[PDB]
C-alpha cells in the first residue's frame, strides 16, 4: 500500500558499501594492473 | 496478484533501510572485493595470466583508452578507478538476478530500489563537482538554463535509466510467473538471456556517461 | 509451488546454451590473448639470450 | 575467390597480385575492399597507407604517396605518385620528417610512419 | 468512483507503453542503419564501432524503460485515488 | 463496475499493441534498409553483415516483445478488477 | 452496461489495426527504396537483393499479421467480459 | 445505450482508415522517393526499376486496402452489436 | 441515440481526414524532394522525371481523396443508424 | 442533448486543425530540405530549382487548406445535428 | 450544458497545439538540417542558402502561427455555444 | 460544474506538452545530426557551425517554449471556467 | 467529482510521458546516427565528436525529463483540484 519511489535510509547503507569497494579497488588492483601493463 | 517493489525494513538511526537490498548488495560488493583479494594474490607478470587477471586488465585498458581519450591520465588519474568500480559493482549487482530463486522472492537486484541508483549518480555528481571545483576554484553562454538543468539532469538522468532498465526486469520476473509452469520456462528463458545483455549495457553506458561527464566538468 | 520448477528448469536450459554458444567463444578468445602474450614473452626471452 | 590488386606508381609498377582483404583511406573515411565490391572512384588521404591481406602470407602495408582508387569487376586498381613498401621505411627520417611543416613531405612522412605500424 | 480512475491507469499507462515502443524501436533502428552500414563499408570495423553503438542504444533504450517504470507507478500503484 | 474497467483495459491494451507495432514495423525496415544497402554494397559482407542486423532487430524485438507481454496483463490478468 | 465493453473491443481493435498499417506501410517502404536504389544501381543485383529484402519484409510483415490476429481475438472474443 | 456501439464503429473504423491512409501515403513517398531517383541517376534502368517497385507498393497498397475492407465491416457490418 | 451517433460520426470524419492529410502531405514532400534533387543534378533530365513522379502522387493522392470520400460517407451519410 | 455534438464539433475539427499542420509542417520541411541542399550544391540552378519546388508544396499546402477548409464545415457548419 | 463544451474546446486546443508544435519543430529541423550541411559543405555559401531557408521556414512557421490563432479563437471565443 | 473543465485542461496540457516535447526533441535531433556530421566531415568547420545551428535549434526551442507557456495558462490559469 | 480530475490526470499527464518518450528515443538515435558513422569513417574523429554529441542529447534529454518533471507534477500535485 506503499510507494515505491520513494527515498529510504538504505541510501547511506549502499553508499557506505560503494564507497568501501572504491577504496578497495584503488588501493587493491587498478595501480597493480596499470603498472603490470 | 503481482505485488510492486515493496520491501521487508528495520530502523537504526531513527530512519528506515529496507533490510532486502542491502543483502544483495552486500554479496555483490563482497564478491568484487573477493575477487579482487583472488587477482592481488594471484596477479601474475611474468608467465601466462590467469581468466581474472586479463578480464580486470581489458577492463581497465578500456576504461584507460576512454579517459585519456577525454581527460589526459596525468591529470586526473583518479577517474579510472572510480569509473571500473561504477562498471563492475554493478555488472554483478545485475547477474545474481540470473540465479533462480522465486517461489516472491528477495533476491532482486540492488538496483530494483531507487536509493541505490540514487546514492551513486548523487556520489558521481559531487564528485565530479569537486573536480570542477579543484582545478579552478558550457560552449555557449546563452543557454544557462540548458546548462543549469545540465546541474540537475546529470545525476536524475544516470539514476533514473539505471533505475528503469533494471526495474522492468524486476517486474518481469513476475509477470511471466502467472503463465502455466509447463509452458512459462520458454519467454522466462528467453528474457533471462536478455537480462545479462540489458545489465552489461547499462552498466557500460552508465560508467562511459561518467567519464564523459567528469571530462566535462573539469573543462580549462 | 512449481513456480521453482519452471525457473529452475530455464536456469538449467539457459546454462545449457551457455555451454553450447558463450563460454567455448569467450574461452577461446581469452586463450589466445594467453597464448599472444606467452609468445611475446617467450620472444623476450629468446632476445635475452641472443 | 579473392580479388585482384594492381598497384602502378607514375613510373613503375609498385606491386601486383590476389588479395583477401584490402584496407585503405579515402578523403571521405576509411574503407576496406572485398571480393565483389560495388564499382567505386576515390581519391585517398593525403597519407594514405594500404594494407592488402593475402591468403597464406602476412598482410603486406603499403605508403602511399598521391594515390587514386578505382574498383571495379576485376579487381581494385591504385594510383600513386611514390609507393614505398612495409619492409624498406627508415623510422629515424620518417618519423623526424613528420613533424616538417612542407605539406607534402609531412604527407609523405606520416604515410611511411603508418606503413611500419607506428601512428 | 474508483473504476473510472482505474480505467484511466489502463488507458493512461497505456499511453506510456506506446509512446515508449515508437521511440525505443525506432531509435534502435535508425542508430542500427549506422552499424550495419557502417560494418559494410569497413567489414572489418564491427570492433570498434560498438563503443558508439552501444552507447546510444543505452541513451536511446532509456526513455523506454524509464517509461516502463513509471507505466508501473500509473498501473498498479496509482498515486491518486 | 467491472464493465468500465474492462473498455479501459481493452483501449490500453490496443494502445499498447498499436505502439509495439509500430515501432517494431518501422525499426525493422530501418533495419533492414541498411542491411540491404550494404549487401548491394559489398556482396561478400553478407555474412558478416548479419551479425550487426541480428543485433538491432533483437534489440528492437525485446521493445515489442515486452509489449506484447504486458499486453496480455491488460487483457488476460487486468491489474485492478 | 455490456455496450461500454463492445466499443471498447471496436475502439482499441481499430488502434491495433491502426498503428499495425503504420507499421507495415512505412515499412515496408523504408526497406523497399532500399531494394530500388541497390537494382537502380546494378540490375544483375535483383538476384541477390531479394536474399536479404524478403527477409526483412518477413520481419515487418510479421508485426503486421500478429496485430491482425489481435484485432480478430478483440472484435470476435472480446476477451475481458 | 445500444447506440453508443455505433459510435464505437464509427470512431474505431475511423482510425482504421487514419492508420491506413498514413500507411500508403508515405510508404508509397518513401517507394517513390527511390523511383524517381533511380530513373534520375541511370534513365535507361526505367524499365527494370518497375520490378521492385511495384512489389513495394504492391505490398504497401495491400496493408491499405486490407485495413479499408476491415472499415467497411465495422461500419456496414459491426460485428459486436 | 441520435446525439452520440452524430458526435462519432464527426471524430471518425476528424480521425480519417487527418490521417489522410498527414499520408498526402508527407508522401508528396518525399517524392518531391527526390523530383528536386533530381533537377538539380540533371537539369535536363526534368522531362523524364515527371512520369516516375506523377504515378507516386497519384498513388498518394489516391490514398488520400478516397479517405476524403469515406469522410462524406461518414459524416453526411452516418451508415449506422 | 446538442452540446455533446458541439463537443464532437470542436474535438474532430480540432484533429483536422492537426493532421494538416503535421503533414504541411513536415512536408515543406522535407521538400524544401531539397531546396536549401540543391542551392547549397549549386548556386547557379537557383532559378529552375523554384519551378519543382512550388508544385510540391503546392500539393502539400492542397492538404492542408482542404482541412482547413473542412474544419470550418465542422465547427461552423455541423452537418449532422 | 456549458462546462461539456469547455472540456470539447480545451481538448481542441490542445490538440491544434500540439499539431502545430510538431509540424514546426520537425520542419525547422529538417530544413536547418540542410542549411548546417551547406554551411559545412562551401562555407562561404551562407549568405545565400538563407534565401531559401528563410522561405521553408517561413512556411512552416506560418502552419504555426495560423494553428496558434485558431487555438486562441478555440478557448477564448468558442465559435458553438 | 468544475470538473469536467479540470479534466478538459489536464488533458489539453498533456496534449500541448506531448506535442511541442515531439517536435522539439526530434528537431534537436534532426539539427545535431548535421551538427555531428559537419564535424565528422570538415572539422576546422566546427568554430561556424553554430552560427547556423543555433538558429535552427532557436526556432525548434521556440516551438517547445511557447506551448510550456501555454501548458501552464491551461492548467494554473486556465482560460475557460 | 473528483475522480474524473484524477482519471483527468492519469492520461493528460500519462500522455506527456509519450511525447517525450518519442521525442527523446527517436532524437537520440537520429543523433547517434551521426556519431556511429563517424566514428565508421575517421575513427581518429572520436574524441571530438563526443563534443556535439552530448550537446544535442544535452537539449534532446532535457526535453524529455521536464516532460518527466510536470508529469509528476499532474500525478502527484494535480494543480486544479
Ligand atoms: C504471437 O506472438 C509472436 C511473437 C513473435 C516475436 O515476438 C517476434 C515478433 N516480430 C517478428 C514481429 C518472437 C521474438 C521475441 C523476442 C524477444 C526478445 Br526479449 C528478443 C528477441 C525476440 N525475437 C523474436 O523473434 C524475432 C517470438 C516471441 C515468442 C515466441 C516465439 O516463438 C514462436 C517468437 F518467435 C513472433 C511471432 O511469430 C508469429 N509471434
Ligand atoms: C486479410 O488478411 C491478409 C493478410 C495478408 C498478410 O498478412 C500480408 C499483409 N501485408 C501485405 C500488409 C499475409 C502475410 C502474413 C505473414 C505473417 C508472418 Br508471421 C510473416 C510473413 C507474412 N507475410 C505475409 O504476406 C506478405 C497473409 C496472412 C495470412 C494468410 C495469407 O494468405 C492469403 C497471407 F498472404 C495478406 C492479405 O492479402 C489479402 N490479407
Ligand atoms: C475503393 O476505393 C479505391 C480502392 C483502391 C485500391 O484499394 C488501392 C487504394 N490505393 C490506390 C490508395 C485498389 C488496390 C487494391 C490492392 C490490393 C492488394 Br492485396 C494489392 C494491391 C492493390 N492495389 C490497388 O490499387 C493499386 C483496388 C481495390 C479494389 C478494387 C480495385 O479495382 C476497382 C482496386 F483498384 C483504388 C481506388 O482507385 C481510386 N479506389
Ligand atoms: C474535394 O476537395 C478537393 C480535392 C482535390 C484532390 O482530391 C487533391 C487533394 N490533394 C491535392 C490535397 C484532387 C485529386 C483527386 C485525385 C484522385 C485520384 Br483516385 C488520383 C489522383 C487525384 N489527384 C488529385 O489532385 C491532383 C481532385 C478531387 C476531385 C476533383 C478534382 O477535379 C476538380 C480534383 F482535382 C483538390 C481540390 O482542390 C485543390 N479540392
Ligand atoms: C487564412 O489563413 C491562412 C492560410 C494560408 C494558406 O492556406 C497557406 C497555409 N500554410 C502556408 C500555412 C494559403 C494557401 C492556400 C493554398 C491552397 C491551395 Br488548393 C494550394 C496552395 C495554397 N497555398 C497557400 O499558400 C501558399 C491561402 C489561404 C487562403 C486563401 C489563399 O488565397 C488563394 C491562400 F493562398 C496562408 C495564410 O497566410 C500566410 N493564412
Ligand atoms: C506569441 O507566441 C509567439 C509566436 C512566435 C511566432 O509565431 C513564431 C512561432 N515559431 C517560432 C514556432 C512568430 C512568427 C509568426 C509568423 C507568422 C506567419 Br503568417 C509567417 C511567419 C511567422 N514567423 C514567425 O517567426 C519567425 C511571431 C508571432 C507573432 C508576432 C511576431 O512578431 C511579428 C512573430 F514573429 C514567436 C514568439 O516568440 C516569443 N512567440
Ligand atoms: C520549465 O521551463 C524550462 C524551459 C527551458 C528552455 O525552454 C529550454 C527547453 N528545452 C531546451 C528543454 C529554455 C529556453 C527557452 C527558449 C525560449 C525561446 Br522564445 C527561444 C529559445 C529558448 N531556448 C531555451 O533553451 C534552449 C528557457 C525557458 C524559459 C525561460 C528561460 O530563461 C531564458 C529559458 F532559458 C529549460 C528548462 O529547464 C528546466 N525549463
Amino acid at each position: 500500500s506503499s510507494n515505491f519511489l520513494i527515498p529510504n535510509g538504505t541510501f547511506f547503507v549502499v553508499l557506505a558499501i560503494f564507497l568501501v569497494v572504491l577504496a578497495v579497488i584503488g588501493t587493491f588492483v587498478v595501480p597493480p594492473i596499470l603498472k603490470v601493463l | 496478484q503481482i505485488e510492486v517493489g515493496e520491501h521487508h525494513t528495520a530502523t537504526w538511526l531513527g530512519m528506515t533501510v529496507n533490510t532486502d537490498t542491502v543483502l544483495s548488495t552486500a554479496i555483490a560488493g563482497l564478491i568484487v572485493i573477493a575477487l579482487a583479494f583472488y587477482l592481488r594474490a594471484k596477479v601474475t607478470s611474468t608467465d601466462v595470466p590467469g581468466g581474472v587477471q586479463l578480464f580486470f586488465e581489458a577492463i581497465t585498458i578500456q576504461m584507460r583508452n576512454q579517459v585519456e581519450s577525454a581527460i589526459g591520465m596525468r591529470i586526473a588519474p583518479f577517474v579510472l578507478p572510480l569509473a571500473v568500480t561504477i562498471f563492475v559493482f554493478i555488472l554483478i549487482s545485475n547477474w545474481l538476478a540470473v540465479l533462480p530463486v522465486q517461489y516472491t522472492e528477495l533476491l532482486k537486484s540492488a538496483a530494483a530500489d531507487i536509493n541505490y541508483v540514487l546514492a551513486l549518480a548523487l556520489f558521481v555528481f559531487v564528485c565530479y563537482h569537486t573536480a570542477g571545483i579543484w582545478r579552478r576554484g558550457g560552449h555557449v553562454t546563452l543557454l544557462a538554463p540548458i546548462n543549469l538543468v545540465e546541474e540537475v539532469a546529470k545525476p536524475i538522468s544516470l539514476s533514473l535509466r539505471l533505475f528503469g532498465n533494471i526495474f522492468a526486469g524486476g517486474i518481469l520476473v513476475a509477470l511471466i510467473a502467472l503463465f502455466p509452469p509447463y509452458i512459462m520456462w520458454a519467454p522466462n528463458a528467453i528474457w533471462k538471456a536478455f537480462d545479462l545483455f540489458v545489465g552489461a549495457i547499462q552498466a557500460f553506458i552508465f560508467a562511459l556517461l561518467t567519464i564523459l561527464y567528469f571530462s566535462q566538468a573539469m573543462e580549462l | 509451488m512449481s513456480t521453482f520448477i519452471g525457473q529452475l528448469f530455464g536456469f538449467a536450459v539457459i546454462v545449457y546454451l551457455v555451454w553450447r554458444f558463450i563460454v567455448p567463444l569467450v574461452g577461446r578468445l581469452m586463450s589466445a590473448r594467453q597464448d599472444t602474450v606467452r609468445q611475446q614473452l617467450a620472444d623476450a626471452a629468446a632476445a635475452a639470450d641472443r | 575467390a579473392e580479388l585482384n590488386v594492381e598497384i602502378v606508381a607514375v613510373d613503375r609498377n609498385i606491386w601486383s597480385g590476389t588479395a583477401k582483404f584490402l584496407f585503405t583511406r579515402t578523403t571521405v573515411g576509411e574503407i576496406g575492399i572485398l571480393p565483389r565490391h560495388i564499382p567505386l572512384v576515390a581519391q585517398l588521404v593525403d597519407d594514405a597507407m594500404v594494407r592488402v591481406e593475402r591468403e597464406g602470407e602476412k598482410d603486406l602495408r603499403i605508403a602511399v604517396d598521391g594515390g587514386f582508387l578505382s574498383v571495379t569487376e576485376e579487381g581494385v586498381s591504385i594510383l600513386a605518385e611514390s609507393a614505398e613498401f612495409e619492409s624498406e621505411i627508415d623510422e629515424a627520417a620518417a618519423k623526424q620528417d613528420s613533424e616538417s611543416d612542407d605539406p607534402r613531405i609531412a604527407a609523405r612522412g606520416r604515410a611511411r610512419l603508418r606503413a611500419v605500424g607506428a601512428i | 468512483m474508483d473504476p473510472t480512475i482505474a480505467a484511466g491507469a489502463l488507458i493512461g499507462g497505456g499511453l506510456i507503453m506506446a509512446g515508449g515502443a515508437i521511440g525505443a524501436g525506432i531509435g534502435d533502428g535508425v542508430a542500427g542503419n549506422a552499424l550495419i552500414s557502417g560494418v559494410a563499408r569497413q567489414p572489418e570495423a564491427q570492433g570498434r564501432l560498438f563503443t558508439p553503438f552501444f552507447i546510444t542504444v543505452g541513451l536511446v533504450e532509456a526513455a523506454y524503460f524509464i517509461n516502463l517504470a513509471f507505466m508501473a507507478l500509473f498501473v498498479f500503484a496509482t498515486p491518486v485515488k
